[PDB]
């Protein structure tokens, strides 16, 4: 069905969402007051540390 | 452990010294640089007409002209039409308006 | 409905078999229904075992 996807390293069933801001940041969630803006490094996969 | 000097270091080359390219003489052609979106603060529109969410219209605003603009602007032109009232001499009464 | 962010998603992340076997192991207490099962179930007579 198409419903199951690996996250980070959980099984959930939605596939990793990113949003691109107006900015050129990048966050999880529409509203840039939440979200804790994506970072990469080091080790790939944007992982948010 | 901990126990140390720190010496600073910075960048020296043309580019940061500034200047970027003395050019004394004149007469040379230059490329330009790219977008630089960060630069476009102007007016933000959530508008996007064509409906694609991968683009953003900005508008930079503020370029509103002068009267005397609009005046230039008609008399470049040759052949406009332009109707105003209160005029000097002629028409200051301004018992009509439509003189075009 | 904020036209000036852009979502994009991270495709080719599909689960695969081990992988979902390893995630209800995982978990304890979760439940499995499956039929055609080698030994037990194998002339699938029955569907629903848990």
């Amino acid at each position: 069905a198409d419903t199951a996807y690996m996250s980070n390293g959980v099984l959930s069933d939605t596939p990793p969402t990113y949003y691109a801001q107006a900015d050129g940041s990048i966050t999880t969630t529409e509203d840039a007051a939440a979200g804790k803006l994506v970072y990469k490094g080091s080790d790939g996969k944007l992982t948010t540390d | 452990d901990g126990q140390t000097i720190t010496i600073d270091l910075k960048k020296i080359d043309s580019d940061t010294l500034g200047l970027n390219g003395f050019n004394v003489n004149g007469k040379g052609e230059t490329a330009n640089t790219a977008a630089t979106l960060k630069d476009m603060s102007g007016f933000t529109a959530a508008a996007a007409p064509g409906g694609t969410v991968g683009v953003t219209q900005y508008t930079d605003k503020s370029a509103v002209a002068s009267s005397v603009d609009i005046l230039n602007a008609v008399a470049g032109a040759d052949g406009n039409k332009v109707t105003t009232s209160a005029d000097v001499g002629f028409g200051t009464p301004a018992a009509a308006v439509t003189y075009t």
